[PDB]
């Protein structure tokens, strides 16, 4: 729920999705819901935003309405932070488990060591349920089977109370005599010396006493149970495998590109040279969480959000299919309420006025590529 | 009498040489003056940096050294209507010192930071360096040491003692000077970059600061005016 | 003009330019002049000077002599600032319009955010005509066609000397009364409490109501008047395209590489290696925007500034043909006046003697590879 607020030139040129998939839209308290798909690195990755050298796969939601089971980048676990290679494609995998009853807007976000969050379309998911039911068990390494919604939750209540109730005691035995304003007098008007006497030197050396034997005697009796513990786990993962992409077959020149103020349309001119052995024909223009689709190249069939997809938003001039060899120009308007809806068009109050995104051309036997476009976006006015 | 003419020369005089001045560099600033490593730079600035350097170590020492050997011996016999003409005199003395913190502060200041958006440095000696650095600087100083030796010399206000607020509107000004050491070392190994608002720059800024003890300075002045010569008329 | 007082050492490791070319030496008022070449950026990039992930090319000239109308790096404009990678080659265009009438030293320069200024040679251009002739129109998206050179200066002009009068106006209202010296005794001999009476608070009041007013009707008639306004368009572009050259086919090993102190003379032994098939000949070394040519082998036609051109400064001890698969060891003798007049003979002054630059070869048919040398450079004394 966070976009909409970016930059728009920034949320089109950090981090692109695609490819994402969401196993269920309605689950039960404790069922699990997976969210796939691929994220690529822009490579045109913004100054003001730094290098994703650490980087952690979050989730979008309000609160932990779910629980984050499980998160992987390429094909292994990331609880930690990431470094991540700009340019690069990376599939990614996050396993969520429901918590609490409600309809929650769904986002797979990027935060980025010193750029912020960079967040990824949002998918509205219903959890059906009470929140009494959820169950978070967890194995340790000593053999105990814990509930992580309640483990330690009395001993922590019991330890601050304890403490809480000393503190208390030192303050009420200090108040049950007269406080403020005789003492101050007391203490104005010569020498004080009587307003601190014995027996009030030893409470307070009982008190001390007390308060260090009680902490090492605590501190011991924490030591024999649990004996085995850890520091936590903390530091940045490397080695982040990237997916192995073939290179396209497809090569897009954006010759001039710009769009309507108002409006809720960008046009661009392309040049598209078909290198391969197969006729291609433009299906989908991406650029932020912004699904351009053309109906009579192109359909959606993994359920993707309705407010970020334009089943029809994306006409091209001649969008016949291409013969290999062949390079032609062409205009490319990409339309829809979304353009408006999510602030696409607030670029005009950017200090940089460029986008980026993705194309997605198909071939007669369905096969796809993506294509990466970016050029500097000219608002038009008359 | 009382105020007397040595006001127009004291304006004048500054407003003169620094315009020569001004034109001098709108000559020689391109045009023998670009190339720190040509030689006629080495004749047409160079000769000027050490000309200025030596004519301002003998001005300041005849002028300095005057002053405190004509000081006052007899200040308890001064008339009030003397004591008044010598406060104006005082007063055209830091008109002079206005004039010359001006132009030395602002005008070649900023100019210097006009040639910084045009050259690429060569060294610690441009042009604009010779003139603000070794030339606007060290005038400023000596007509405010000037000032203070004056006021400490003929006003009994003034005498029986160092003003502090005049002190450090005389000294921290001066200490810019040797905060060009800082401006360099702040150049070469720190900041590259041509900024203007670089922390390498701070060091005027703290002693630009001090310049404001002016206004101690001033009431000072305006109670020295006010002594015997206050009125009446003032409070009447 | 700020070479010859920089790092000899740095100015020979940081950015080699060669390949550069002058439209014209002698231009009008408004007349073009245009200047390319190449540069590549040095792998042993110097330690002190951050790495140019942020870099401006910028233009050497005596202030606004010449405006900046073009710049391009690779095929693209680029008038903000660029990332830049350690060890590629780039292309650069600057097309620059006469404004000032004279003679002046244009240097084609890079800027680097963390270690300053590289100056890349200069050439001296004239300029004839009237600065008065001089024009630099702009046309903007809001369908206005006006001259850089004076548009905006009336309503500059206006609006400063507007509030300066407004200032004066304050101070002098306050002036036209005693000032000092009767002010600073009322003030002082008991409460002074007459010196501001009505209506000089009214006169406060109306001069800060009117301020307010003022500024605020201002704002919205600027912007009735210019509706549509963009912010200052700024960040660095990443994605300079390099060139893709030719790997070379000659090695070549700096076995040993001295310089006499004094002298104008650099000497290098050189293990040269001919790999290809076709015999080559070293015809250029190029160390720091100095050219030391074999007249033998090679002549330049480009126009390059003579100081900075020694015709047959560079003496091969045996500079025959290599024939191909040949390995052989030559003295090499850079000597001109250039190395003394740009100090290159300081290098004996910097805390690291290292050396680079560039080997030309040509073969018979013309054809000529670049090779990059680096050492350390050892003065000799006796
Ligand atoms: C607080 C004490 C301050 C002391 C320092 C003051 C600095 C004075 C200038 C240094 C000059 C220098 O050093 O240079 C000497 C220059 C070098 O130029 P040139 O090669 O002869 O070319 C010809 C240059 N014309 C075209 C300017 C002649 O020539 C000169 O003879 C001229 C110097 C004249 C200085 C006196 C006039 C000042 C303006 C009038 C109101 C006072
Ligand atoms: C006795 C009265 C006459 C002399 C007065 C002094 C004039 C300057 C002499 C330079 C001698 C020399 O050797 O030059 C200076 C040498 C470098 O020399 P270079 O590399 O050959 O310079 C060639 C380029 N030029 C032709 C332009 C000079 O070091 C320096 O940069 C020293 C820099 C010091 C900066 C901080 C100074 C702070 C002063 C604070 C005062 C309160
Ligand atoms: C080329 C340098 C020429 C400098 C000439 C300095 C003049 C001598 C300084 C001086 O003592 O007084 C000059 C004038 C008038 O004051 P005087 O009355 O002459 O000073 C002594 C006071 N006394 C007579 C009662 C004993 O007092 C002034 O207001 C003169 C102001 C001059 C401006 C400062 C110029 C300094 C440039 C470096
Ligand atoms: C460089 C940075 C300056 C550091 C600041 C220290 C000075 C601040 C206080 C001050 O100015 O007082 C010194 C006297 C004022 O009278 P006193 O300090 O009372 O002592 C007078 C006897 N004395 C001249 C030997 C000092 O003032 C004078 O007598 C000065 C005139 C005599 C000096 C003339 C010779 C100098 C030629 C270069
Ligand atoms: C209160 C500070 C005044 C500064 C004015 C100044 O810098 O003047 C130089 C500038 C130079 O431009 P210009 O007048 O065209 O004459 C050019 C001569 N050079 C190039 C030597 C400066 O204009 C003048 O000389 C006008 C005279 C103003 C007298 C207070
Ligand atoms: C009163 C505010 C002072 C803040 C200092 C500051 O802005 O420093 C910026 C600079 C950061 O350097 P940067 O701006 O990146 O400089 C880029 C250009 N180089 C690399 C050549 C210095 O930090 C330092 O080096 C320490 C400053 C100590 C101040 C007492
Ligand atoms: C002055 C009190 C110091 C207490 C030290 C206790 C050490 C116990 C080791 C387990
Ligand atoms: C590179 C970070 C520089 C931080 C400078 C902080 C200055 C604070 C002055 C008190
Ligand atoms: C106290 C003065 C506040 C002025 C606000 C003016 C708002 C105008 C909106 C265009
Ligand atoms: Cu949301
Ligand atoms: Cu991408
Ligand atoms: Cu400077
Ligand atoms: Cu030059
Ligand atoms: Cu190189």
């Amino acid at each position: 729920h966070g976009e909409k607020s970016q930059a728009a030139f920034m949320r089109m040129r950090t981090i692109h999705w695609y490819d994402l998939s969401w196993s269920k839209e309605k689950v039960k308290i404790n069922e699990t819901v997976e969210i796939k798909g691929k994220f690529h690195v822009f490579e045109g990755w913004p100054e003001t935003v730094d290098e994703p050298d650490v980087a952690f796969l979050n989730v979008g939601m309000p609160g932990p309405v779910f629980i984050r089971k499980e998160s992987y980048i390429g094909g292994q676990l990331v609880p930690r932070s990431v470094r991540l290679e700009i340019g690069k494609t990376y599939d990614f995998r996050v396993v969520l488990k429901a918590r609490r009853p409600g309809d929650w807007h769904v986002h797979t976000m990027m935060n980025v060591q010193g750029g912020g969050p960079i967040i990824g379309p949002g998918k509205w998911i219903t959890v059906e349920g009470s929140m009494s039911e959820f169950r978070n068990p967890v194995t340790t390494l000593t053999g105990q089977t814990v509930d992580l919604e309640n483990y330690n939750e009395g001993n922590t209540y019991f330890w601050h109370a304890f403490w809480f109730a000393i503190g208390v005691a030192w303050i009420g035995y200090w108040s049950r005599r007269p406080i403020f304003i005789p003492r101050l007098l007391m203490v104005d008007a010569g020498r004080a010396d009587e307003l601190v006497s014995a027996t009030d030197r030893k409470v307070a050396m009982g008190f001390l006493a007390a308060t260090i034997l009680i902490v090492v005697m605590a501190m011991s009796s924490a030591n024999s149970k649990y004996p085995i513990t850890i520091p936590l786990q903390a530091g940045t993962m490397r080695g982040m495998k990237p997916l192995e992409l073939p290179a396209p077959t497809v090569s897009v020149k954006v010759e001039d590109a710009t769009y309507r103020v108002p409006g809720r349309a960008m046009r661009m001119k392309l040049t598209i040279t078909n290198h391969g052995n197969s006729p291609i024909r433009l299906g989908e223009f991406y650029t932020a969480s912004v699904r351009f689709l053309d109906s009579d190249v192109y359909k959606d069939t993994t359920g993707y959000p309705e407010d970020l997809l334009a089943e029809d938003g994306l006409s091209v001039s001649d969008n016949s299919p291409l013969a290999p060899g062949e390079t032609r120009t062409v205009d490319v308007t990409a339309s829809d309420a979304a353009w408006e809806v999510y602030r696409l068009s607030d670029i005009i109050y950017d200090p940089d006025s460029r986008f980026a995104g993705l194309l997605f051309f198909f071939d007669a036997t369905g096969n796809r590529q993506v294509v990466q476009i970016d050029a500097p976006l000219i608002p038009s006015f008359m | 009498l009382l105020d007397k003419k040595w006001l127009t020369f004291a304006l004048a005089i500054y407003t003169v040489f620094y315009l020569w001045v001004r034109w001098y560099e709108g000559v020689y600033g391109w045009s023998a003056g670009l190339d720190s490593f040509a030689p006629e730079f080495e004749t047409y600035w160079m000769n000027f940096l050490y000309t200025e350097i030596v004519l301002e170590i003998v001005t300041a020492s005849i002028l300095w050294g005057y002053l405190w050997k004509t000081r006052d011996r007899n200040l308890a016999a001064l008339t009030p209507r003397e004591e008044l003409r010598r406060n104006f005199t005082h007063l055209v003395w830091l008109v002079a010192y206005a004039w010359a913190i001006y132009w030395g502060a602002s005008y070649f200041t900023e100019q210097d930071g006009t040639w910084h958006q045009t050259i690429v440095r060569d060294t610690d000696f441009t042009p604009s360096h010779i003139i603000e650095f070794y030339l606007s600087y060290p005038i400023y100083i000596i007509t405010g040491f000037a000032a203070f030796i004056y006021a400490k010399t003929r006003l009994p206000f003034f005498a029986k003692g160092i003003s502090l607020p005049y002190l450090v509107l005389v000294v921290g000004p001066f200490m810019i000077l040797p905060n060009v050491g800082l401006n360099e070392w702040g150049h070469t190994f720190w900041f590259m970059e041509e900024l203007f608002v670089a922390p390498l720059h701070y060091g005027f800024v703290i002693f630009g600061w001090l310049a404001l003890a002016v206004m101690g300075t001033l009431t000072q002045t305006f109670y020295s005016f006010a002594q015997g010569g206050l009125g009446q008329s003032l409070c009447e």
